């Protein structure tokens, strides 16, 4: 039985701040991100939301299927850390925009950054039951970091914006997955969390030894499902939830280390071949939450070679906690499908701020916090932003009247 | 193995991963943070007292500590 991925779509936003122009207003030195791998974070502008950011994620995989294929299309999971509603899914609106089906299953799934992953594994149990033969399913991972002006301050370098729309049909013409090949680790830990609307709470040092713990004990799990598998030899590529690049190289040594008990210069060699592929586009957006490893999974397929097929291994960690190491192969074919989207130069393209429209950006998100009931929205808060969206056929938050949310294609 | 011996053990691998600090001296009550060490590196210095001391538990039982000496105390303890 063959399931997987049919068809990937990302949004990175319309704006970003350059790290280093973040270190300099800090007085920090510019080597202090560049060390940890950081260089740009996307970054939601007041008339963008977690709706807007799913939608355009996903409109270039609706815009392509037949009007049979879009009807195919029984579930949609959003999964987020991001909510606009304590009961309302996004879902619903993401439903409405694309034009999909109304006989149509529809929720929203949290645990922090393991969303993406569990509504994907969700969208593959569903084809896997063959309780409905030809559903398609239509994941979308979206977040964006709304914070206010800190309990987040920690995090504010590395808290982007960002959504990946995942098609999960019989047909993966992106990444076919394999079949049972999957483990999971989780527990009860307080290493981030949001526990306030638009703000996060954390230790960063918690959070990073626990991913550890999870990096290794998932993988594990997953060793003792798949006889003979190895940590070298099996994967090709490895894609990994990407909070920042640092704490990725840091994993993979680690990994490196006790599984294969190689020498530093032969893991920073694999390094550079079988992970820095997948962190190209993760560099360019900041920490995507739910979103993150199925950008890096983008990324290492435009980045890495794909002149026979690939079995690529997926590490998912989200706070809290819960992870799951899982695998699936890439071809030629999908990989050629894949460069078509074009992300890079999506990425080259967005809005570069300067630390004074940061700032005031920061200062503007007051007005679509979380619970506003009324708010219209000004497009041109920032003329040059709406330069690089007007006429692209973009989604935007344009107004909340009433609590309901209102959206224009501009 | 004692409070004051892991702290020596501490201070190696901190040299170690931070060499402007070789020869410095290193007190009980400062951080990894303030010296300042990086995210990544303050847990590799944890995973390398970790394997030195032949110490196989979960990583995060050693969070927590606001300075090397209630690291020492941390790692003691275990
Ligand atoms: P250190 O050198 O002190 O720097 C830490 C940095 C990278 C600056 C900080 O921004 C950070 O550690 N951020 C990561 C915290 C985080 O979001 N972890 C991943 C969780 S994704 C999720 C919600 O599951």
């Amino acid at each position: 039985q063959q399931v997987g991925i049919e068809a990937l779509s990302v949004y990175g936003g319309a704006a970003q701040l350059e790290l280093r122009k973040l270190a300099q207003a800090r007085q920090l030195d510019i080597s202090r991100f560049d060390n940890l791998m950081m260089k740009e974070k996307a970054v939601s502008l007041p008339y963008e939301d977690p709706v807007s950011y799913a939608v355009n994620a996903a409109k270039p995989i609706i815009d392509r299927l037949s009007d049979a294929d879009k009807q195919r299309i029984e579930m949609v999971i959003t999964c987020s850390e991001s909510g606009i509603d304590f009961g309302k899914s996004m879902s619903t609106y993401i439903q409405e925009y694309l034009g999909l089906s109304r006989n149509c299953r529809m929720f929203e799934l949290k645990q922090a950054s393991y969303s993406g992953t569990a509504g994907l594994q969700m969208a593959i149990n569903l084809i896997l039951s063959q309780t409905f033969p030809g559903a398609k399913a239509l994941v979308i991972a979206t977040d964006i970091s709304r914070f206010l002006v800190y309990d987040w301050s920690f995090a504010e370098p590395s808290s982007g914006a960002g959504a990946v729309a995942l098609l999960v049909s019989d047909t993966p013409h992106i990444f076919q997955i394999d079949v049972g090949c999957n483990g999971y680790y989780g527990y009860e830990v307080m290493d981030t969390c949001r526990p306030n609307p638009d703000s996060e709470a954390g230790d960063a040092d918690l959070s990073l030894l626990s991913y550890l713990d999870c990096c290794e004990n998932a993988y594990r799990h997953y060793q003792n499902r798949v006889e003979g598998v190895d940590y070298r030899e099996s994967f090709d590529y490895l894609s990994f939830h990407t909070p920042f690049g640092g704490m990725v190289k840091g994993a993979h040594r680690n990994m490196m280390r006790r599984l294969k008990r190689a020498k530093p210069a032969e893991i920073e060699a694999d390094f550079q071949r079988r992970v820095m592929p997948g962190l190209v586009y993760c560099q360019q957006v900041g920490n995507i939450m739910g979103a993150t490893l199925f950008l890096s999974l983008a990324s290492t397929i435009d980045n890495g070679d794909f002149s026979t097929p690939r079995r690529i291994g997926m590490f998912s960690y989200g706070s809290g906690c819960c992870s799951e190491f899982y695998s699936g192969v890439v071809t030629p074919e999908g990989a050629a499908i894949a460069a078509q989207q074009g992300i890079s130069a999506q990425l080259a393209d967005r809005y570069s701020l300067s630390m004074e429209e940061y700032e005031q950006l920061l200062y503007h998100s007051s007005a679509v916090a979380f619970g506003t009931r009324n708010v219209t929205l000004d497009y041109q808060l920032f003329p040059g932003v709406w330069k690089k969206i007007a006429g692209k056929g973009r989604l935007v938050l344009k107004a909340i009247k009433e609590f309901h949310r209102k959206y224009e294609w501009v | 193995m004692s409070k004051e011996q892991v702290l020596k053990i501490i201070k190696k691998y901190t040299r170690e991963i931070a060499p402007e600090l070789e020869d410095s001296p290193l007190e009980p009550t400062d951080s990894l943070k303030k010296l300042g060490i990086d995210s990544v590196n303050r847990a590799e210095i944890i995973m390398m007292v970790m394997e030195d001391l032949s110490l196989n538990i979960p990583r995060i039982e050693l969070a927590g500590a606001k300075n090397i000496g209630e690291l020492a105390d941390l790692f003691a303890a275990k």
